[PDB]
RNA sequence: UCUUGUUUUUGGUUUUUGGAAAGCCUCUGGGCUAUGCUUUCCUCUUGCUAUUGCACUACUGGCAAGC
């Protein structure tokens, strides 16, 4: 599916999501997974309050996922 | 010597039986049949509400998902 | 192949037998809001199509009660059944 | 290295004591001794205790839990 | 479908997770799943107040796990 | 594109942009404006438009024009922009 | 061996749908999938607490479908069967 | 299935989510869990507004589709 | 060129500069059939044509930004706020109003908040900010100016 | 031939807001109910002034006051 695909190829660059939990994460993207997991880098959080933080690595669960932003040149991709 | 799910409810049909919901309310009830899911179904039950009885119903079955305890009266 | 074998003997055989009774029947739902009506037809996931429903339910205490002629649930929103005969 | 359902398989034998946690109440815990468990991580606890962050230790009996309540299965 | 996450990166080493209901953990990452359910070693607790109480080995379930983190790089 | 500066920077980026829109849209469709705050950037914004006969109008006619206080001034930009090169090629 | 087959019959009749999120929408259905998945025609759909506003093509993730409340004139028996 | 789907594929959308806030832009990508992608996306929480570009969404978080406008010869 | 369904229907549509949906219509002299639009748009771009009056349009509770350039309007429709309910941004430089009484209607746009009227004869003539400001008091930039507390004031004493 | 058992479609429920403690005001019914206000806990608007810089953006001056 390419929605999956999409998020694959937006690896390398810097990624902006929502999770259940209410706060967003920015940061580079390492890898990712079928199921929506994901491995980044030098995070930025900014939760309900706007308390910023540092994370220097993650893991997630894609189910904890709302949605994702992605950078621009991405919907030139080509979808199959 | 271990005892499994299945064995266990297997051998719990028919005696008294008391199980919790998610949302707090705990039925008390013997029971006759336990589908693959567990899927609970009860006879006899008053539904016990904080430890205080509220209404009796009788007859029941208990949707699988809502289901936190299982044991015995 | 064996969702046959369960329908006669398992806890879902009580409504087959109970609809086929012509039966009414009290369910508690997920929505704090209990629905009392006499049922057409079933599924595997509790998927009931209700007729002549009436529903009871408080607020803010005040209860209130609609009929309703036909009504496809999904099982999702069903906690709790109460299988109960007239006779 | 040690998988999970192996971890849990050593809690059978040694017959340990072990308090589990619930999945949206921290308000609540469990305790007892596991006889036995399944594929979908059911657990059959004996001798097991309601305890609470007053310690309000109230006892049950034997009982069977649903794996998708569990959070934390923890030794001693 | 089960596909086998990439946490043998973080095997034997110490961790920071977070889970449902604001309650977090420290850890030595011993064993992962295909679901993500996690065993962890040395396990400590991160109170709401801060007071941190040791546990031992741990088995924390999948569907719980918001995220994971390393302390040190 | 045109270059601006000498803009009020004490307004909101997102107003900012929204009023350099509203104003040079008398000349010619803007296709986009690139405006930071950053140290470097503040106070300065790059104005595209997809007509270049659009560009060098809205540069003579909004030379020093008032802009939330003060007289903006408006020059050709240095270089061509991102959004025009892959628009031309 | 399903209740949804019976749901793909329903297509062309209006319904009132409640949803776990606490809506109502009256609206005429086109179309119904395997996955509860339906498509409505020239729909009044009204949030929880917000006044109701007229949307033309509305479709709903079967998920969130709390109850359809069918039409009297509909025939039950004739539905029921393959 | 998913005929109907594919016929909604490069129109402008207005995609309720469980959260209330309300998602708008074209589809470009479309999925059998619902995973919508979405091109130069504005929410609206409600009088407000943000710019955010692609977004991504996934089957959970999504509760209604309706289009806003007809297919873009842009 | 009257401005009809098909004219709509083939008119550039995109997103614009300030993540808007906008519609493109840049010789139309009335406005008109906007129903086939669907209120789709945030924003709907009429500059460079003949339009006289700003009037007719159906209900759209999208339509949010009106770029209305180099046109000759020289009267405002009354029923404004009731086809278009969250209007904030109104451009209309280089246009026909000439008395201040012809800017009344704008009274009634509870959002309106963007407002630019340059270039219009209406602009020289005496006391006009301060008009504008006690009879649109929504307005919160006028011309590109921040209305300000004191200008406020001044008009509230004039025309108290 | 199957598709309700942890990452989506057969639900773990719900989002300035909610809850708790007395007082005041308004409305309804015959001292009850609802709402707001008042106390505690968990970027925006005023002044002022800094920066004149050729870009592609989580965000973007600093100081004091207000929320």
């Amino acid at each position: 599916s390419l929605c999956i695909k999409l998020l694959h190829e937006t690896q390398g660059h810097i990624v902006t999501m929502e999770l259940e939990n209410g706060s967003t994460y920015r940061g580079k993207l390492i890898e990712a997974e079928d199921n929506m997991n994901c491995q980044m880098r030098d995070i930025s959080v900014t939760a309900r309050d706007g308390r910023v933080s540092h994370l220097d690595q993650v893991y997630i669960r894609g189910s904890h996922i709302r949605f994702l932003i992605v950078p621009d040149m991405l919907r030139n991709a080509p979808m199959f | 010597v271990p005892v499994n799910p299945k064995p266990f409810l297997q051998g719990l049909i028919g005696k008294p039986v008391l199980v919790r919901l998610k949302w707090g309310q705990e039925y008390k009830g013997t029971l006759q049949s336990v589908d693959s899911y567990m899927n609970l179904q009860l006879l006899n039950a008053e539904e016990l509400v904080d430890g205080v009885k509220t209404g009796d119903l009788g007859e029941i079955l208990i949707r699988c998902n809502n289901v936190l305890w299982v044991g015995e009266v | 192949r064996l969702e046959e074998y369960e329908f006669s003997a398992g806890p879902l055989s009580v409504l087959q037998q109970a609809v086929k009774n012509h039966d009414q029947v009290l369910i508690n739902c997920r929505n704090n809001k209990k629905l009392l009506a006499r049922v057409k037809a079933f599924d595997r996931h509790s998927n009931m199509v209700l007729e002549n429903v009436k529903e009871m339910w408080t607020e803010k205490a005040i209860n209130k009660d609609r009929f309703i002629s036909k009504m496809f649930l999904r099982g999702d929103g069903v906690v709790l059944v109460v299988r109960i005969p007239s006779a | 290295m040690i998988p999970p359902i192996n971890f849990i398989f050593k809690l059978l034998q040694q017959h340990t004591p072990v308090s589990i946690w619930l999945f949206e109440q921290t308000d609540i815990r469990l305790q007892g001794q596991i006889r036995g468990f399944d594929e979908f991580m059911n657990i059959v606890l004996d001798d097991a205790v309601q305890v609470d962050a007053k310690n309000n230790k109230r006892e049950l009996g034997r009982i069977l839990l649903k794996g998708d309540n569990i959070t934390l299965i923890q030794a001693i | 479908k089960a596909g086998a996450p990439d946490l043998k990166k973080y095997l034997d080493r110490q961790v920071f997770v977070q889970l449902n209901g604001s309650r977090k953990v420290y850890g030595v990452l011993r064993g992962y799943d295909i679901f993500l359910n996690i065993v962890l070693e040395d396990s400590i607790e991160e109170k709401v107040d801060g007071e941190k109480v040791k546990i031992g080995s741990v088995a924390i379930r999948g569907n719980s796990v918001i995220m994971i983190e390393t302390l040190d790089k | 594109t045109l270059y601006v500066n000498n803009l009020n920077d004490k307004i909101n980026k997102n107003d900012l942009r929204t009023a350099l829109y509203m104003l040079f849209s008398t000349y010619g469709t803007v296709v986009d404006i690139v405006a930071l705050k950053t140290p470097k950037m503040r106070g300065q914004a790059h104005v595209v438009f997809f007509d270049p006969s659009a560009a060098a109008i809205a540069m003579k006619a909004l030379k020093n024009f008032i802009f939330f206080g003060k007289e903006m001034k408006i020059q050709y930009a240095h270089s061509k922009s991102k959004i025009i090169e892959r628009i031309v090629a | 061996m399903k209740l949804v087959r019976f749901l793909m019959k329903l297509t062309n009749e209006t319904v009132s749908i409640e949803l776990k999120n606490g809506t109502i929408v009256h609206g005429t259905i086109t179309s119904v999938d395997m996955q509860m998945n339906t498509h409505l025609k020239a729909v009044k759909m009204t949030v929880k607490g917000r006044e109701p506003v007229p949307v033309e093509t509305l479709s709903i993730r079967g998920n969130n479908i709390r109850y359809y409340i069918l039409p009297d004139s509909l025939p039950l028996d004739t539905l029921l069967i393959d | 299935g998913t005929t109907k789907m594919v016929s909604l594929l490069n129109h402008s959308l207005n995609v309720t989510t469980k959260d209330g806030r309300t998602f708008v832009g074209q589809l470009l990508a479309f999925d059998g869990f619902m995973n919508l992608v979405l091109s130069d996306c504005q929410e609206y929480r409600h009088e407000e507004k943000r710019m955010l570009g692609l977004v991504i969404l996934r089957g959970e978080f999504i509760v209604s589709l309706s289009v806003q406008g007809p297919p873009p010869m842009d | 060129m009257r401005l009809n369904a098909e004219f709509l229907s083939q008119v550039p549509s995109f997103i614009s500069p300030l993540k808007e949906t906008e519609l493109d219509l840049r010789q139309i002299p009335i406005i008109e059939n906007l129903g086939v639009l669907r209120d789709v748009h945030d924003a709907i771009d009429f500059t460079d044509n003949d339009i006289r009056y700003l009037g007719n349009f159906p209900r759209m509770k999208r339509l949010q930004t009106l770029l209305c350039g180099n046109n000759r309007i020289t009267a405002i429709a009354p029923d404004i706020g009731k086809v278009l309910p969250n209007l904030k941004t109104l451009s209309l430089a280089q246009n026909h109003l000439q008395e201040i009484a012809d800017l009344d209607p704008l009274a009634s746009c509870p959002q309106l908040t963007n407002l630019s009227c340059i270039d219009n004869p209406v602009a020289q003539k005496q006391y006009y900010r301060l008009y504008l400001i006690w009879r649109i008091p929504s307005l919160h930039i006028l011309d590109f100016e921040r209305v300000r507390r004191n200008e406020r004031l001044r008009a509230e004493e004039v025309f108290g």
